[PDB]
C-alpha cells in the first residue's frame, strides 16, 4: 500500500484528497483563497501607493474631506456580494459533507486516553489502535533503535513515527463508510485529513461522519482534542484495501 | 514610595496596568520562546520528564538545555501547562489590561473631559483584583495539578471533563484567577460607562467624543454581558469538581458540549474585547500622522457598535466539529460572515484618511499600517474558518494558531506599540528615540511574520494544535517559525531597553503637543506629563 495521507517536507498545501469530500474541501478553500488574496493585496497595495503618494514630502497640503458616498456604498456592497458568492458555493458544500448517506461499512470508534477503540459491529470485530512506540508497543513516545524497527517490521519507515499505529483501521476502496464517534473518558477529536472528515469523540454523544475513499493506500490523523498528557501520541492509521483484501482481513479476524 | 500602588487617579492606575501588563507579557511571551525551543525541532529535547527528578530551580535551568532524545523521556504535561499558562495569562492577564485597563483609564477621561472617573476607589480596586488574579494564574503553576505533576494542562478555555478530571488543585487556582480577572474587567466596565455617560465635560456632545473613547464605551459593554456568563462557566466547573455537581459529566447526566456553548458564549466576546480598544488608537494615529481629520466618523462608531453586537451571536464557530447540528452549523457561519463588512467599513476608512493627507511615517504610524495589512491578513483567514465546511478540516490545526496569532499578536498587539510610542512623551515628560522605534517595529514585523506565517502551512499539513512534538515533515516549517519567534523576542528585549532609555533618560519633551495639530483630542491640550489633577 502506497502512503498517501501524510504531511510531506515542506508541504504548503493540503495534503492529497482521496475522498470527494476532500476534494470539494480544495475546490472550496482554492476558491475563497483566491478571493481573501485578491481583497489582501488590493488593501495593501492600496497602502503602499497611499503611503507613496501622499507622502509630506510629495504632498506638503492635506485635504480635509470626511465622505465619498458613492464609495462608501460600494465598499459596503460589493463585500455583502462577496461573502453571498462564498456563502452561495460553500452551504453546498456543507450540507453534503454532513448529510450522513446510507452505509456501506459502519466502524465505531472510540477514544481513549491515550489510543483508539474500533469496532466493526457488523462484522464482530473489535480491537485498541496504539501508536507504534507508545508503551503499549514497549516504547515512551519517542524514536529508538526498538521503535524504528518496529515501524519498518509493521510496514512503515521511521518518517511514519507519531502517525503510524500497531493495527489499523481496514476498509474498502469505493464504498461509503459510516463512522460513529464517541469517548470513553474525555473529549478526543477523530479525522483523517485525507478523507476531509474530522469529528469530536465526546463521552456520552454518539455522532457520526463519513467517507468514501477513492483510492486504496496508507491513511493518518492525529487526535485533535487536548485530551492530557499524550493527546500528541495517539493516532489514527486508516488502510483502504480492494473489496477482496477487506474480505480477507475480515477472514483472518473469524475465529472457528 | 508605594503610593503609586495606592493612587485613585485614572492616570496613575492607567500607568499601573500598562506597565504590569507589559511585565505580564514578558512572562507569556518567555513562554512562547520555550515553546517554540521544543517546536524548533521535531523529538522532544527540552521538556524531559528526567528534569522533574531534581528540584524546582535545578530542574528548571537543565530544562532549557537540549538533551538527546535517548536522554528525554518526553513529558507531555510540561508542554500543555506551557501553552495554557501562556494563553491564560494573555486572554486575562496581558492586553485587555493593557489596552482597556491602561490606555483606557489613562486617556478616556482626558478625551472626554473628564477630571477622573465616576468610582475612583473601585478604580483602584479593580487593579488589585487585576494583580491578585495574575498572582493565582502563576501560582497554579507551582500547585500540584494533572498527572501528579504541577500545573494545569487543559487549555486556556478549560473544557471538560479533561478540566474537571484534573487532578490536583492547580486547576481551582486557575479558576479563580479566572474570577479575579473577571470582577477587575467588569468594575472597570462600570467605571467607564458611568464616567462615559456623567462626566463628559458640558458642550462635549457625544457626537463629538473621539473615537478612542467611543472604542472603551463600546467595550465596556461587552464586558459587561460577556464576563458574568464566563463566571457561570468557569463556577459550574469549580462544582463538578468539587461539590458533586455532574453538569458536564454525562455519568450524571450532564453534556460535556453544555460548558462549550456558555465558555464560547465569553469567548468570541472576548476577542472584541481585546481588539475594539486597538481600533480605537489606530483612529487617533492615523489622522494624526496622515495630518487629515477622521474619514467617516459616524460609520466608524457605528462599526464598532455592530460589530461589538455581532459579537455575541456567532459563538459556536468554535464548534464546527464539537456536534452541532447542520442547521446550526450553517447559521453561525453566515451570522459570523457578517461581521467582516462593518470591519471592512474600518479598514476602508482608515485608508480614505490617509488618501490625500500629508504622511509622516513616524513609530506610531508605522505601527498603525502595519495593524491595517497585518489584522485583514488575520481578518481574511477568519472568514475562511467561519466556512464549516472547510474548517472542518482547519479546526485543532495550526492554521487556527495563525489566524489568531495574526488578529493579536500582529494586530491588537500592533494596536498596544502604536498607543505607546504615540503617548509615552505625554505620559512621561519624555520622549523615545525615533530610529530606534523604527527598528523595534522592522524586527517584530520581520519576526512576528516569521512566526506566524508559515503556521499557515502547518496547518494546511494537518499539524494539530496543543501538540509537544509533531511527525518529521512539519520540520522545516515550525525550524522558520521558531527562528522567527526568536527574533520576535530579541524585537520585545530590545523595545524594554527602549523604554528603559526613554524614561530614564530620553529627550525632555517640550510641547503640549509635540506631534501637530491633527493630534486635535484633549490631551494634547494639557501639558506633558498633565497636571496632577489630569
Ligand atoms: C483579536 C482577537 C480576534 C479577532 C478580532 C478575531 C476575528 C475573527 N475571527 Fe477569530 N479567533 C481568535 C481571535 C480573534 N479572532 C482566537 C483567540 C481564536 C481561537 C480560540 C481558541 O480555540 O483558542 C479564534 C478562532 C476563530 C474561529 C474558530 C476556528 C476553529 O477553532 O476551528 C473562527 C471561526 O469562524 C474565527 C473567525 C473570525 C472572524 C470571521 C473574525 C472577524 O472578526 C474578522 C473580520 C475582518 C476581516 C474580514 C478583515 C478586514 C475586512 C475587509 C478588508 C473587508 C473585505 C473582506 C471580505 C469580503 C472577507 N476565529
Ligand atoms: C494576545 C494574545 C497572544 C499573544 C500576544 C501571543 C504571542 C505569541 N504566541 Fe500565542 N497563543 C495565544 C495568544 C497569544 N499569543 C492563545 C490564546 C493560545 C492558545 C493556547 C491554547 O491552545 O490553549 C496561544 C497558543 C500559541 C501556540 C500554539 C500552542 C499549541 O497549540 O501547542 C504557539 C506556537 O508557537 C504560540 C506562540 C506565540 C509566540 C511565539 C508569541 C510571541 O512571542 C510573538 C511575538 C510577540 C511579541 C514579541 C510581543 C507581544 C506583545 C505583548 C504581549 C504586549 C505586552 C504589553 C505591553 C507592552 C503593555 N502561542
Ligand atoms: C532568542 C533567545 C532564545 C533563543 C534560544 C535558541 C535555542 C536553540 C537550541 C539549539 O538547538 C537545539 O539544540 C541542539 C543544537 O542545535 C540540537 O540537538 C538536536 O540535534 C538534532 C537536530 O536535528 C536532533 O535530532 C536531536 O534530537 C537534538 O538533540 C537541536 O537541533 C536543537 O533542538
Ligand atoms: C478604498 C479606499 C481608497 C480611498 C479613496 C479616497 C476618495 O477619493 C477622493 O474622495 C473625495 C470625495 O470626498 C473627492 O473630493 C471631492 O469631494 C470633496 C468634498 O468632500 C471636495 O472638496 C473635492 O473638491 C472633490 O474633489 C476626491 O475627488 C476623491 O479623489
Ligand atoms: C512595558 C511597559 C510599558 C511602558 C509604559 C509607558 C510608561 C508610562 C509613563 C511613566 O509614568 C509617568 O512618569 C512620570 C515621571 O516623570 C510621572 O510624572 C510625575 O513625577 C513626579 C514624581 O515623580 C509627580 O509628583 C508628578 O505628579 C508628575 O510630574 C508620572 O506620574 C508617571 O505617571
Ligand atoms: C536583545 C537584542 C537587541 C538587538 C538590537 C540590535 C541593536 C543595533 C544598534 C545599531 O546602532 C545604532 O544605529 C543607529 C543608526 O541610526 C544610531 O543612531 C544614529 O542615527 C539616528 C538616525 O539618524 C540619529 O537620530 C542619531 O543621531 C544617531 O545616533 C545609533 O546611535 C546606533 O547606536
Ligand atoms: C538588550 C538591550 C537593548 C538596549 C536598547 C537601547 C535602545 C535605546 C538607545 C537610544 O540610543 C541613543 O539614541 C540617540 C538618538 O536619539 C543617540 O543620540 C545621538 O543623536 C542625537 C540626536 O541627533 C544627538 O543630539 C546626540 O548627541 C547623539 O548622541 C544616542 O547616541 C544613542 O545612544
Ligand atoms: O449539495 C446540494 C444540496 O442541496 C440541497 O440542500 C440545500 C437545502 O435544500 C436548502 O434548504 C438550502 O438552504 O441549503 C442547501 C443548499 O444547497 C439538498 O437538500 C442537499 O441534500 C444537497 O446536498
Ligand atoms: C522549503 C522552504 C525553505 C525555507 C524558506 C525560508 C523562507
Ligand atoms: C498549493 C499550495 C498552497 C499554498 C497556499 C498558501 C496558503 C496561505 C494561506 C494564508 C492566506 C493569507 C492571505
Ligand atoms: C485536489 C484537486 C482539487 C484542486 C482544487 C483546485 C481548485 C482551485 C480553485 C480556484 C478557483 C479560482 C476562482
Ligand atoms: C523567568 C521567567 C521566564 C520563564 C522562562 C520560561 C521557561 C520555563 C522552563 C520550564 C521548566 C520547568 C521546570
Ligand atoms: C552540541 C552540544 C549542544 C549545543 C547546543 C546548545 C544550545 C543551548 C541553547 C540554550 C539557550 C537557552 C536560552
Ligand atoms: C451552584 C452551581 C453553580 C451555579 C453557576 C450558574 C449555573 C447556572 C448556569 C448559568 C449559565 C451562565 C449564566
Ligand atoms: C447564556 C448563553 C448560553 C449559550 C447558549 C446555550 C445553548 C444550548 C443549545 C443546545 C442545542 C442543542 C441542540
Ligand atoms: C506596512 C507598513 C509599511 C510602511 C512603509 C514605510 C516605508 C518607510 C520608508 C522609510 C522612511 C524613512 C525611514
Ligand atoms: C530615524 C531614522 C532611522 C531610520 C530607520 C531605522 C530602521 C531601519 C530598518 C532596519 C530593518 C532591520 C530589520
Ligand atoms: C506574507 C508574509 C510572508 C512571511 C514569510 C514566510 C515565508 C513564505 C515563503 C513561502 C515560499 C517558500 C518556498
Ligand atoms: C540544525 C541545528 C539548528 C540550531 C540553530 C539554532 C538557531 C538559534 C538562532 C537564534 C536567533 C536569535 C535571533
Ligand atoms: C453577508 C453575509 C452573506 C451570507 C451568505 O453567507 C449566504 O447567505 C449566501 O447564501
Ligand atoms: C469475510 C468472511 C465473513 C466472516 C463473517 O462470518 C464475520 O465477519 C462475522 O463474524
Ligand atoms: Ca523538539
Ligand atoms: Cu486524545
Ligand atoms: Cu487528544
Ligand atoms: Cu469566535
Ligand atoms: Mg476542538
Amino acid at each position: 500500500l502506497e502512503i498517501i495521507g501524510r504531511p510531506q517536507p515542506g508541504g504548503t498545501g493540503f495534503q492529497p484528497s482521496a475522498s470527494p469530500v476532500a476534494t470539494q474541501i480544495h475546490w472550496l478553500d482554492g476558491f475563497i483563497l483566491v478571493i481573501i488574496a485578491a481583497i489582501t493585496i488590493f488593501v495593501t497595495l492600496l497602502i503602499l501607493y497611499a503611503v507613496w503618494r501622499f507622502h509630506e514630502k510629495r504632498n506638503k497640503v492635506p485635504a480635509r474631506f470626511t465622505h465619498n458616498s458613492p464609495l462608501e456604498i460600494a465598499w459596503t456592497i460589493v463585500p455583502i456580494v462577496i461573502l453571498v458568492a462564498i456563502g452561495a458555493f460553500s452551504l453546498p458544500v456543507l450540507f453534503n459533507q454532513q448529510e450522513i448517506p446510507e452505509a456501506d461499512v459502519t466502524v465505531k470508534v472510540t477514544g481513549y486516553q491515550w489510543y483508539w477503540g474500533y469496532e466493526y459491529p457488523d462484522e464482530e470485530i473489535s480491537f485498541e489502535s496504539y501508536m507504534i512506540g507508545s508503551p503499549a508497543t514497549g516504547g515512551d513516545n519517542r524514536m529508538s533503535p526498538e521503535v524504528e524497527q518496529q515501524l519498518i517490521e509493521a510496514g512503515y519507515s521511521r518518517d511514519e513515527f507519531l502517525l503510524a499505529t500497531d493495527t489499523a483501521m481496514v476498509v474498502p476502496v469505493n464504498k461509503t463508510v459510516v463512522v460513529q464517534v464517541t469517548g470513553a473518558d474525555v473529549i478526543h477529536s477523530w479525522t483523517v485529513p485525507a478523507f476531509g472528515v474530522k469529528q469530536d469523540a465526546v463521552p456520552g454523544r454518539l455522532a457520526q461522519l463519513w467517507f468514501r475513499a477513492e483510492r486504496e493506500g496508507i491513511f493518518f490523523g492525529q487526535c485533535s482534542e487536548l485530551c492530557g498528557i499524550s493527546h500528541a501520541y495517539m493516532p489514527i492509521t486508516v488502510k483502504v484495501v480492494s473489496e477482496e483484501a477487506y474480505a480477507a482481513w475480515l477472514e483472518q479476524h473469524h475465529h472457528h | 514610595f508605594t503610593r503609586w500602588f495606592m493612587s485613585t487617579n485614572h492616570k496613575d492606575i492607567g500607568v499601573l496596568y500598562l506597565f504590569t501588563g507589559g511585565l505580564v507579557g514578558l512572562i507569556s511571551v518567555a513562554f512562547t520562546v520555550y515553546m517554540r525551543m521544543e517546536l524548533m525541532a521535531p523529538g522532544v529535547q527540552f521538556m524531559c520528564a528526567e528534569h522533574l527528578e531534581s528540584g524546582l530551580v535545578k530542574g528548571f535551568f537543565q530544562s532549557l538545555w537540549p538533551s538527546a532524545v535517548e536522554n528525554c523521556t518526553p513529558n507531555g504535561h510540561l508542554w500543555n501547562v506551557m501553552i495554557t499558562g501562556h494563553g491564560i495569562l494573555m486572554m486575562f492577564f496581558v492586553v485587555i489590561p493593557a489596552l482597556f485597563g491602561g490606555f483606557g483609564n489613562y486617556f478616556m477621561p482626558l478625551h472626554i473631559g473628564a477630571p477622573d472617573m465616576a468610582f475612583p476607589r473601585m478604580n483602584n480596586l479593580s487593579y488589585w483584583l487585576y494583580v491578585a488574579g495574575t498572582s493565582l494564574a502563576v501560582a497554579s503553576l507551582f500547585a500540584p495539578g494533572g498527572n501528579g505533576q504541577l500545573g494545569s494542562g487543559i487549555g486556556w478555555v478549560l473544557y471538560p471533563p479533561l478540566s474537571t478530571s484534573e487532578s490536583g488543585y492547580s486547576t481551582d487556582l486557575a479558576i479563580f484567577a479566572v474570577h479575579l480577572s473577571g470582577a477587575s474587567s467588569i468594575l472597570g466596565a462600570i467605571n467607564m460607562i458611568t464616567t462615559f455617560l456623567n462626566m463628559r465635560a458640558p458642550g462635549m456632545t457625544m457626537h463629538k467624543v473621539p473615537l478612542f473613547a467611543w472604542s472603551i464605551f463600546v467595550t465596556a459593554w461587552l464586558i459587561l454581558l460577556a464576563l458574568p456568563v464566563l463566571a457561570g462557566a468557569i463556577t459550574m466547573l469549580l462544582t463538578d469538581r468539587n461539590f458533586g455537581t455532574t453538569f458536564f459529566q454525562p455519568s450524571g447526566g450532564g453534556d460535556p458540549v453544555l460548558y462549550q456553548h456558555i465558555l464560547w458564549f465569553f469567548g468570541h466576546p472576548e476577542v472584541y474585547i481585546i481588539v475594539l480598544p486597538a481600533f480605537g488608537i489606530v483612529s487617533h494615529v492615523i489622522a494624526t500622522f496622515a495630518k487629515k481629520p477622521i474619514f467617516g466618523y459616524l460609520p466608524m462608531v457605528y462599526a464598532m457598535v455592530a460589530i461589538g453586537v455581532l459579537g455575541f451571536v456567532v459563538w459556536a464557530h468554535h464548534m464546527y466539529t464539537a456536534g452541532l447540528s447542520l442547521t446550526q452549523q450553517s447559521y453561525f457561519m453566515m451570522a459570523t460572515m457578517v461581521i467582516a463588512v462593518p470591519t471592512g467599513i474600518k479598514i476602508f476608512s482608515w485608508i480614505a484618511t490617509m488618501w490625500g493627507g500629508s504622511i509622516e511615517l513616524k513609530t506610531p504610524m508605522l505601527w498603525a499600517l502595519g495593524f491595517l495589512f497585518l489584522f485583514t491578513v488575520g481578518g481574511v483567514t477568519g472568514i475562511v474558518l467561519s466556512q464549516a465546511s472547510v474548517d472542518r478540516y482547519y479546526h485543532d490545526t495550526y492554521y487556527v494558531v495563525a489566524h489568531f496569532h495574526y488578529v493579536m499578536s500582529l494586530g491588537a498587539v500592533f494596536g498596544i506599540f502604536a498607543g505607546i510610542y504615540f503617548w509615552i512623551g505625554k505620559m512621561s515628560g519624555r520622549q523615545y528615540p525615533e530610529w530606534a522605534g523604527k527598528l523595534h517595529f522592522w524586527m517584530m514585523f520581520v519576526g512576528a511574520n516569521l512566526t506566524f506565517f508559515p503556521q499557515h502551512f502547518l496547518g494546511r499539513q494537518g499539524m494539530p494544535r496543543r501538540y509537544i512534538d509533531y511527525p518529521e515533515a512539519f520540520a522545516t516549517w515550525n525550524f522558520v517559525s521558531s527562528l522567527g519567534a526568536f527574533l520576535s523576542f530579541a524585537s520585545f528585549l530590545f523595545f524594554l531597553g527602549v523604554i528603559f532609555y526613554t524614561l530614564t533618560r530620553g529627550a525632555r519633551v517640550t510641547a503640549n503637543n509635540y506631534w501637530n495639530e491633527h493630534a486635535d483630542t484633549l490631551e494634547w491640550t494639557l501639558t506633558s506629563p498633565p497636571p496632577e489633577h489630569t
